[PDB]
């Protein structure tokens, strides 16, 4: 699960009732595959090109 | 910084600088938020009054994309002690909220467990500042990050002269020229996961430099998730 690479999360990953659920830092949004985060520009914890 | 390489353009941007009235760096800091900064308890006791700086990577020259913020609330966490260096924890309301911009943004705060059991067990951290880049030197002109390895819990208390506390880690080097040092303290300590960079920890202290059989130590962020929270919010 949270485990293995991370559950495949981008970010946070718990295990709630043995599956994986994947979560953001704050200025991110769950993409609707559940597990990628989806900056909301300039995004905590990005370097910045522009 | 000792060692390390320079932070290139918009490489480390969540370091922030605290100044004093004279306009120079004596602690780091780490970005949050637009309105908060996170430092150690310590540096609040090497400066009458400080200003923050954002943005900056050469402090001899005025560049344009640097900003100063002055300091509305400082939280100091009440269990700080110079006897210990337990604790060494602060967090810096700001009178005016940081424009993000290139070389200007903060780091991601991470979840306390998730963070443990993955960021923690990284092989590796990265520390940054404008602190001294030898044991007896002065104070940095450049803007520099160091990676530094997370080092073994028994390792580190072997080799300290101090009590580590569970608020603390360890990271850098055995033998190896490579640390943070005086000025870097109050600063950064990010772990990168899948590219984006959280914060880790709090440059805090270390005996001297570089120093074969030292390592650099860190206050331990994760410990201080919720009050780091509650601080932002009350
Ligand atoms: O303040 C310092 N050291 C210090 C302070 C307090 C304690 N300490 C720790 C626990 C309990 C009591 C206590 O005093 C230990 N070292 C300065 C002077 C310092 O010891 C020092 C010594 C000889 C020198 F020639 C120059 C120096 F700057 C190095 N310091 C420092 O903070 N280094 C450091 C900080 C963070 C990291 Cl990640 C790596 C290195
Ligand atoms: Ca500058």
């Amino acid at each position: 699960l949270c485990s293995l690479d991370n559950g495949d999360c981008d970010q946070f990953c718990h295990e709630e009732q043995n599956s994986v659920v994947c979560s953001c830092a704050r200025g991110y949004t769950l993409a609707d595959n559940g597990k990628a985060c989806i900056p909301t520009p300039y995004p905590c914890g990005k370097q910045t090109l522009e | 910084i000792v060692g390390g390489q320079e932070c290139k353009d918009g490489e480390c941007p969540w370091q922030a600088l605290l100044i004093n009235e004279e306009n120079e760096g004596f602690c780091g800091g780490t970005i949050l938020s637009e309105f908060y900064i996170l430092t150690a308890a310590h540096c609040l006791y090497q400066a009458k009054r400080f200003k923050v700086r954002v943005g900056d990577r050469n402090t001899e020259q005025e560049e344009g994309g640097e900003a100063v913020h002055e300091v509305e609330v400082v939280i100091k966490h009440n269990r700080f002690t110079k006897e210990t260096y337990d604790f060494d924890i602060a967090v810096l309301r700001l009178k005016t909220p940081i424009t993000f911009r290139m070389n200007v943004a903060p780091a991601c705060l991470p979840e306390r467990d998730w963070a443990e059991s993955t960021l923690m067990t990284q092989k590796t951290g990265i520390v940054s500042g404008f602190g001294r880049t030898h044991e007896k030197g002065r104070q940095s002109t450049r803007l520099k990050m160091l990676e530094v390895p997370y080092v073994d819990r028994n390792s580190c208390k072997l080799s300290s002269s101090f009590i580590i506390t569970q608020n603390m880690f360890c990271a850098g080097y055995d033998t190896k020229q490579e640390d943070a040092c005086q000025g870097d303290s109050g600063g950064p300590h990010v772990t990168r996961f899948k590219d984006t960079y959280f914060v880790t920890g709090i440059v805090s202290w270390g005996e001297g430099c570089a120093r074969k059989g030292k390592y650099g130590i860190y206050t331990k962020v994760t410990a201080f998730l919720k009050w780091i929270d509650r601080s932002m919010k009350t």
